[PDB]
């Protein structure tokens, strides 16, 4: 009766540290390929730019 | 005062030493405990030992 709670609680924790593997993958891939898309708008907008 | 007091030197002597060999078998038996505890232990690792490269449980992919 003491062990299902202690497995639980457990089998709870290891679920926690899995999700939270996941969405850090996530959220790092999103962010990165948003600067990316960011990096080759600058580009652009160099090849556009006029001055000296 | 002097007798009692020779005859008190006589016992704390001896009652010193059966207090450190007291001790120190107090101590023998924790550690032969803690050794048949590690015995019974030892039959509870897989064949071939542990695998010490990687994590014994994987929590999370890598992509």
């Amino acid at each position: 009766n003491a062990f299902s709670s202690f497995d639980a609680c457990r089998t709870g924790l290891l679920k926690q540290q899995s999700a939270a593997v996941e969405n850090s993958l996530v959220r790092q891939n999103m962010a990165d390929v948003r600067a990316k898309a960011l990096f080759e708008r600058r580009a652009v907008l160099l090849d556009l730019v006029e001055g000296k | 005062q002097g007798i009692k007091t020779v005859y008190a030197s006589c016992r704390y002597r001896k009652l010193n030493e059966r207090e450190i060999i007291s001790d120190r078998y107090t101590w023998l038996h924790e550690r032969m405990l803690e050794d048949e505890v590690e015995r019974v232990l030892l039959e509870q690792v897989p064949a071939g030992g542990f695998d010490k490269t990687r994590p014994g449980l994987l929590l999370g992919p890598s992509t």
